[PDB]
């Protein structure tokens, strides 16, 4: 879980 | 002071983690919409109370196979059946009527054949059954679906209909739990003006108190108006006792931030000995918010200052106060949901981990909704056919990516009923 | 009679087109959540009405460029500037305050120190600034008489700001629709009641009222209506008089004592346009119009199984009721997801409620078919099974329909 | 759209 954001 | 820069991601944690859980209370079972169980819930009979028929059809004895059978009577809804299935009897029932005693199958009426009925052709007399049938066709038996004293909902489910349903099923009409947050929203700004008020030269209508109710209500919690407050310690520290002693979240919107015209933190910490736990946050937009705790009578009030920003408003309210009131009325995973989407637009990105208000889109046969980036304040509103419901969640920008293309996989979270 | 088995591709079309959409009412803009706009929204100010420092800062003249600068004043949130910016001065901003005439740009105070000075007299600019740089320009967010809001839109939270933010604080927009719900059943039991022999408790009329309830609309509780034509026919006048969505539960819907249908064609003399869907569950569901007085009422007769009254609530008439609020396209979200569970295939398009949960790193949601500490958000939509396709395992991607919040 | 479950092998 994060509130920031990731990537693919 | 000036309050160091926290990450966003320890912005968020603190929020969590600081804010208490509210106590309990009894409701009826009818305003248990969004409840969150305090206690485990028992049935104190069973679903269904008697064998029941699934199908439109007849009780009947597997042993007797098919063939010609007599027709003793009628089922009904509501009754216990006085009448006793023999050998060559069968019995009509319909979906939901108790089932007789010597039956043990129910054949529908479709592999049934009606023989012969009375002289008036007013009642059915003899019947043709079609197939053999199994022991407990079509049959519900006595607590097939609900048994005596069974744990049906256990402390910490946050209800729906279905719940409510439930609750009302096992006849219990009073449950308990965890209260709902009270939520006060206040606006600060001596350029701010009523929505119902002109403009006058420097002034602006005040638009997020009406927004951060708006999304408070969505939640269901119960809101608090506390109008315009002048940016001064006087009116700040009125306004802010008021939403203590009628609240338990006390949000505000707009200020002169961080400085020594800093009112806000100044009432908070010199006249309020609260704890503000952060002043700024690395994000955008957003970057001027504070986050506050304080204990008055052992009881913990938290309090959210926001930007006066419209757009970062609504952005931090969704990322901050949400998930902590979904955390005070007794939701286990206060978190907030976030999916994968594809990006409908090109975007630049941030230094700051940025957040952008969203329309999610789902398609026909394509796996993935598809994300179009609400610039910010007006852009949708040519669009704006649908109300934004997600959350662009940009990563802040690297060497390696500094820009996003259109069909990558990035994080949406979901902000809105859809 | 017995009615046809409606598929259910039909039958769903045939309810949204047989459903009307309601009038038109004023409302104030604070009662606007769910609320569809039957106007255009044109705003008659200027959003910044003043050109607006975006920074903590001073407003400069980039032609100045670096340097040494006497601050003039400061330019407070809500008042008209006074001065104006000569070259080799700057004045203290806030975010927000207006920008002094002069002055085509802001520096924000990390790029200042303070030379000289409860009043600053002298600071100096560190960096060059661009022109319009971190200034929000006069009509930047908003210009005057540009249509902010479309007829049609439906209001959140962002779109009441909206509306503030313009000064329009009443607005048209479609009714909402007023929804009755009774359950019949002469087994039927108030839940405050103890059971008594035969005799089960009535979930359906709970669950129903908190379903529309939910998504806002004002509900009608008739209670329990013995399944007899009397009072039948008495619930429904009642319903019909006071609701324009009337919904019922339960009742014998096959044989001939279907007393609802009885009811509904001989006293009433409404359309039936079908009794029953080739569905799992929900086969025996009924939906039936009324026209009164050049008024269209909608009356749905639902399956008295629980589970299957929840299922065909979601499915015919929550997409009925968004119609009639005036929402352009009531039609459900239907998203993809995995399968939690192994699940036999059935001949009917079968539905369950399920969970949808979405894991980290993973773009497909699990769904998962009724974890318990968590409310169903989701509806399973399961295919009909055909030739190979008897059996759906576990990780194929299924069609899901969003029924709560996710 | 379809109101109906769809597959995808």
């Amino acid at each position: 879980f994060s509130i920031v954001g990731t990537l693919y | 002071s000036p309050f160091p820069l926290t990450s966003m991601d320890k912005a968020f944690i603190t929020v969590l983690e600081m804010t208490p859980v509210l106590g309990t209370e009894i409701i009826n079972y009818r305003d248990g919409m969004g409840r969150v169980l305090a206690q485990d819930v028992y049935a104190k009979d069973n679903l269904p109370p008697f064998p029941a028929s699934v199908k439109d059809g007849y009780a009947v004895r597997a042993a007797d196979g098919p063939g010609d059978r007599f027709i003793i009577g009628e089922s009904q809804a509501g009754e216990q059946p006085t009448q006793t299935v023999m050998p060559g009897q069968v019995m009509r029932v319909t979906t939901g009527a108790p089932i007789p005693c010597g039956a043990d199958a129910v054949v529908q009426v479709e592999d049934t054949e009606l023989i012969r009925e009375s002289d008036d052709g007013t009642e059915e007399l003899e019947v043709r059954i079609l197939v053999q049938a199994r022991p407990g066709q079509d049959i519900r038996p006595i607590g097939h679906d609900i048994k005596r004293g069974e744990c049906v909902l256990a402390k910490g489910t946050h209800m729906g209909p279905s719940e409510i349903g439930l609750l009302a099923t096992v006849g219990v009409t009073e449950v308990e739990v965890n209260k709902f947050p009270v939520v006060a929203v206040m606006s600060t700004g001596n350029e701010l003006l009523n929505p119902e008020d002109d403009l006058l030269p420097g002034k602006i209508r005040d638009s997020n108190r009406s927004t951060l109710l708006a999304t408070i209500q969505e939640h269901g919690y119960p809101t608090i108006n506390l109008g315009i407050v002048g940016d001064n310690p006087d009116d700040l520290l009125n306004a802010l006792n008021e939403g203590i002693s009628r609240a338990d979240v006390i949000i505000t919107s707009g200020g002169v931030s961080m400085g020594e015209k800093d009112y806000l933190k100044q009432v908070l910490d010199i006249d309020l000995h609260a704890q503000i736990h952060f002043g700024r946050v690395f994000m955008k937009p957003g970057l001027p918010t504070t986050f506050a705790t304080l204990d008055i009578d052992g009881v913990r009030k938290i309090i959210f200052a926001l930007p006066g920003n419209p757009v970062s408003a609504v952005v931090t309210c969704n990322l901050f106060v949400v998930p902590a009131l979904r955390k005070m009325q007794g939701i286990l995973d206060p978190r907030p949901t976030i999916i994968k989407a594809r990006l409908s637009c090109d975007v630049k990105l941030d230094p700051r981990p940025e957040y952008h208000r969203c329309i999610l889109t789902w398609h026909h046969q394509e796996p993935l909704p598809w994300a179009q980036s609400t610039g910010n304040q007006m852009s949708s509103r040519l669009m704006s056919m649908r109300s934004a419901n997600g959350l662009l969640m940009l990563p802040p920008k690297t060497e390696q990516y500094v820009e996003l293309h259109k069909g990558e996989v990035v994080d949406v979270m979901v902000i809105g009923r859809l």
